């Protein structure tokens, strides 16, 4: 099991911390799928990988 | 069994936010989802079941919504109380299922951790153990890693730490660390480093003492 | 004005049994089913079972199935659970927790504030504190006690309050548990402790 | 009719780190769900099908998973040659949805744009049309912004950016924008200026030349 | 050794017709169904139409259903699309691909190049040239700008005097304007008057002279 650190890097300055917990991929894809709920009033977003893989920036536009 | 799939586990906000909080189902459960709020040391307390019907003294800014294998419960502006952990349950089928759980937490700005060690006290060094204690106070995020050096020599399987909670005050956490061993280990080394790391720091910062010096 | 109060926990041995009791109040207890919820250190929640008003029905989680037996007696209005078989991942809170109506759907909207269920292969005992000094602040070593239900407090010579009292959670080492207070103070003041198996007080000095 | 959606949109990584990307449904396409990598000017290649099965020849370092509405497509560690945009598609029914798609670019240290500007050639303007071209070489990240202004005022609904991929050499960028209008109208003004924005400059940049001067 | 071949796109005029074709090799063409896929300048891929080994089951999306015809001649091992009342719309670059199983849920293991199509009023013509010297008020930058040509299918290459090749250049995707096509080239370079600038296209080739300080 690992822990997937995001940075919720919103458009309108604030930044959200957010972890994941399970299987690296099952971990990542749960992330998304969450970026992808908060884009539904967030706007459309981007993501860029940190250490190896375990951070994830989502920035929204 | 149907699976429940919380998530986050943790996240971070700060006093009036929107937070957003996902409860996935393995297989559809209509809906029969329960929120309920836990603090502390403290029993759980239900705060919307039906997947969206809210139980008496809640504050409305507590909303719930989905169907069959999606949930969202929504906090529309956090408020100080509102900072705890949160856990979905289906009560369509037995066996009960609760969620993994969300900690929501305050978020602060990066702050440093002040070090102290702490060598055994001698009382305790006739029990035959010794335990050196390092400690790390008031530091945000909890990340947060401390590494032990007996003259010079990483240590593992042989420290155990723990992390207090949110400060009411200043939102920060500190950390205790414990390098335990016998006066068997313990009087035949001199050099006992604890090596802190933090975001809020550049480079590792260490804190020792030679035994017999002092 | 609901209340139910769990008890009946206490340290067990592996193997051997407990049974836990919960006392209803605020409402009428024969109507409504009754649930066991469970949380180990650091955990989250975990569904122990439940049973209907007039016992029709039970069900129990596949951790504890044939290992529990859940029970009631709505004529003096408590509830209960016989654990059998106990082992150390048994080590949690009890809680006990109505159902808000009729129906098996209903959610848990009242629950107690649990026992402590300890499954070790140590007896119960009290702390031995020791002084934390540097070589400001001080601090106080709680070693070995169990269960793990441990209380800090602070006074100075002049036996009063200590303000700056900061506590972190026990660690698990060797079946016992131990736990550490910091007390700072700005540039020997005393260490009490709190447990069930017997209170202890310490003289942590200054330098 | 089943929708594709893929995420995220593009994705900034560096080599030898592990990647998993989206793609998810309206309705179940229970596992026929496919994918396939694309390279600039090259067709599409098969890269894994029935949700977890590498095609023959595709390295070990790929993988896939999920069924019904939920799939995922992972890469143990990023090689240089891995970067491209992958297309995940369903093949449970007609018609035969696409994803939008998934670009993977090269994440690497923020590099300034260096600007540039050319003013039209004599032989373009002897046939009527003027058209002026900004240059902004070998910057990173893509994000870029350019702000054109004909005697300080600002264009809008004439000019047109062009960007490159990736170089082969140092992962930046290169864009080009090209303001275009009549010579009549390009003689009835003097200062041709080009402002761009970037992460990598401290402050806007601003390149322009005087009509005739060059 | 599978191999898909496509051809006889081009220029058209929007509301004619046009039929593509795809020659297969390196498998039994007879047993597998057939795909064709494109992909308009610029974005995704889009799915067109595909049919079944025996000809009995056709499919369309549904933006070409009613225009868009696709046929086989197993005989032939060819692939075929016919095209009725070509939309701009319609303008890409077209792939086949066939599908990997005798099932229909299959996918598509194998695409061809592709052939590109353009539908545009304008007819078929090579760029024009034109230089593009830097001015303003690191090292000197050059470029070259090509325009209203059609199809879009040009290549930039740049050499010196002494004819060595200059090897810095970009690669900016080409935009529409005007019915047609422009792009331009920029070379970098550091410390002879003029560099050569050449472009490559189906409708001729042009060369062209760019000045240096």
């Amino acid at each position: 099991e690992v822990t997937i650190k995001v940075n919720l890097i919103f458009a309108d300055g604030k930044i959200q911390t957010a972890e994941f917990k399970g299987t690296f991929e099952e971990a990542t894809a749960e992330a998304y799928r969450y970026a992808d709920l908060l884009a539904k009033v967030n706007g459309e977003y981007t993501a860029d990988l940190e250490d190896g893989g375990n951070h994830m920036n989502i920035k929204f536009a | 069994d149907i699976q429940m799939t919380q998530s986050p586990s943790s996240l971070s906000a700060s006093v009036g936010d929107r937070v957003t909080i996902t409860c996935r189902t393995s297989q559809s459960i209509s809906s029969y989802l329960n929120w309920y709020q836990q603090k502390p040391g403290k029993a759980p307390k239900l705060l919307i079941y039906a997947a969206s019907s809210l139980q008496s003294g809640v504050p409305s800014r507590f909303s719930g919504s989905g169907s069959g294998t999606d949930f969202t419960l929504t906090i529309s502006s956090l408020q100080p109380e509102d900072f705890a952990t949160y856990y979905c349950q289906q009560s369509y089928s037995t066996p009960r299922t609760f969620g993994q759980g969300t900690k929501v937490e305050i978020k602060r700005t990066v702050a440093a951790p002040s070090v102290f060690i702490f060598p055994p006290s001698d009382e305790q060094l006739k029990s035959g153990t010794a335990s050196v204690v390092c400690l790390l106070n008031n530091f945000y995020p909890r990340e947060a890693k401390v590494q032990w050096k007996v003259d010079n020599a990483l240590q593992s399987g042989n420290s155990q730490e723990s992390v207090t909670e949110q400060d009411s005050k200043d939102s920060t956490y500190s950390l205790s660390s414990t390098l335990t061993l016998s006066k068997a280990d313990y009087e035949k080394h001199k050099v006992y480093a604890c090596e802190v790391t933090h975001q809020g720091l550049s480079s590792p910062v260490t804190k020792s003492f030679n035994r017999g010096e002092c | 004005q609901v209340q139910l109060v769990e008890s009946g926990g206490g340290v067990v041995q592996p193997g051997r049994s407990l049974r836990l009791s919960c006392a209803a109040s605020g409402f009428t207890f024969s109507g409504y089913g009754m649930h066991w919820v469970r949380q180990a250190p650091g955990k989250g929640l975990e569904w122990v079972a439940l049973i209907s008003y007039d016992e029709s029905n039970k069900y129990y989680a596949d951790s504890v199935k044939g290992r529990f037996t859940i029970s009631r007696d709505n004529s003096k209005n408590t509830l209960y659970l016989q654990m059998n078989s106990l082992r150390a991942e048994d080590t949690a809170v009890y809680y006990c927790a109505k159902v808000k109506f009729y129906d098996p759907t209903a959610p848990n909207d009242y629950w107690g504030q649990g026992t402590l269920v300890t499954v070790s292969s140590g007896s119960a005992s009290a702390p031995t504190l020791f002084p934390l000094v540097s070589c400001v602040a001080v601090g106080c070593l709680a070693q070995d006690f169990l269960p793990d239900s441990i209380t800090f407090s602070w006074k100075y010579k002049n036996n009063s309050d200590i303000s700056s009292t900061r506590g972190f959670p026990s660690v698990l080492r060797g079946g016992k548990y131990a736990a550490t207070s910091q007390v700072l103070l700005p540039s020997h003041v005393v260490c009490k402790v709190q447990h069930p198996n017997g209170n202890k007080e310490k003289d942590v000095p200054l330098p």
